[PDB]
């Protein structure tokens, strides 16, 4: 239990309820290589919400791309999880999602954004613990970071997500 | 949005 | 202690600080029988607050009535509990309280409201862990829900409390 | 891990993210005494923040004085801690801080405020878990409280901090 | 402010 209880704590400790979420990833290097070596391809982020009793969402990232971005890009995906209050929410999930890679030298953040495809199975009321991830396979070119630049400082990167709240 | 493979 | 710890975590997980609380009761069917069979007549809801350092409150529900609603109605009560910051709060508790049984087909929510009876020992500064529950014994008819209708969906119901904040 | 785990939970239970914090100190007499006997001169408060991902701060109090206030005053300090998101914030810390000793008869609060001294090592980006606390050595005279008055009720006092948010 | 001693 102690194990599962510690997971609940960290989850709570990380969760936010205004559709804004900043994901800090430490042990960049190590987690970077693991992605390369195919040992640990992806990494889920803690869950966050659009409101106190809003939608439950999280992010999934491949520090060494997935699909059209494999080995070359950094893929970042938005994930619509099954929320304890889904039956009170309007479906399909139709909220603009902005994703960013923060520049710890605040001079040029890597930003991208998209509007949910209402037909996709990624924005339909969850039946599983999580829906299928969808986002940006070519979010940012490995070289754009890795080496040095200004996105990886003290071996750590920050991913930021902003789920627009229009209509909520 | 492009689902993950 | 891991038991007492898991309890605190969930209570924290459930707490809110804006006077708005939404209570989800799963295993409705089971908890509904347990109430009928008198094995478990009442159920307390996790605590919530009017503000970060405001009044601490909770709800107590009788899935098969209490008092004038026993056997026929769903009794819903508001509870003023002893808060860590009571010494800084004005007493007696005097904030309007709105209780609701949410329709998961949003077509007609069971709604009721009341203004605290200042002379009541339910709204006096707590001496015990909890003051005496006060509320609506005849909140909602058993037939109004149970069967099917639209309040119970996927074997769960949602109770929502709204504590007005005028003056706070 | 149990011990350390309970600590993470209590810290979470106490944290706030809008720069306003209210610290309740129970067993005042006992701790007041431990301070006089020099067994436990100072007490750190739980951490709090300017925003969900803002600066991490806490408080340090000397129930029986520090420096120019030793033996005669209650010394209250502000502490800039190493936040998990320091790399994203502007340094040095440059937010006005207001410190208060609440009067539980809301008649006369002990209040004092200050703008950070940019050249001070207290407001530089943290290298250690905490910077050097700075604040008010002569915050409040022991007599002002202790005895009876209205700052110590039911063996407890309340300290309040308000970190101005201009520019954030 | 005045640093703690």
């Amino acid at each position: 239990a102690m194990a599962d209880l510690e997971q609940k704590v960290l989850e709570m400790e990380a969760s936010t309820y205004d559709g804004v979420f900043i994901w800090k990833i430490s042990d960049f290097a190590r987690k970077r290589q693991e992605a390369v070596a195919g040992r640990i391809p992806a990494i889920f982020s803690p869950a966050f919400y659009t409101s106190r009793y809003g939608y439950k969402m999280c992010l999934r990232i491949y520090l060494n791309g997935d699909g059209t971005g494999r080995g070359t890009h950094l893929s970042l995906f938005f994930v619509v999880m099954k929320g304890p209050n889904d039956a009170l929410l309007r479906w399909p999930f139709n909220q603009k999602v902005t994703l960013m890679l923060l520049d710890q030298n605040n001079r040029e953040h890597v930003i991208d954004a998209f509007r949910p495809d209402v037909t996709s199975s990624s924005f339909q009321r969850p039946v599983n613990d999580m829906n299928i991830a969808s986002g940006c396979p070519l979010f940012c070119p490995v070289s754009k970071m890795e080496a040095k630049n200004s996105y990886v400082r003290d071996d750590a990167i920050f991913i930021k997500a902003i789920v627009d709240l229009t209509g909520l | 949005a492009a689902q993950e493979e």
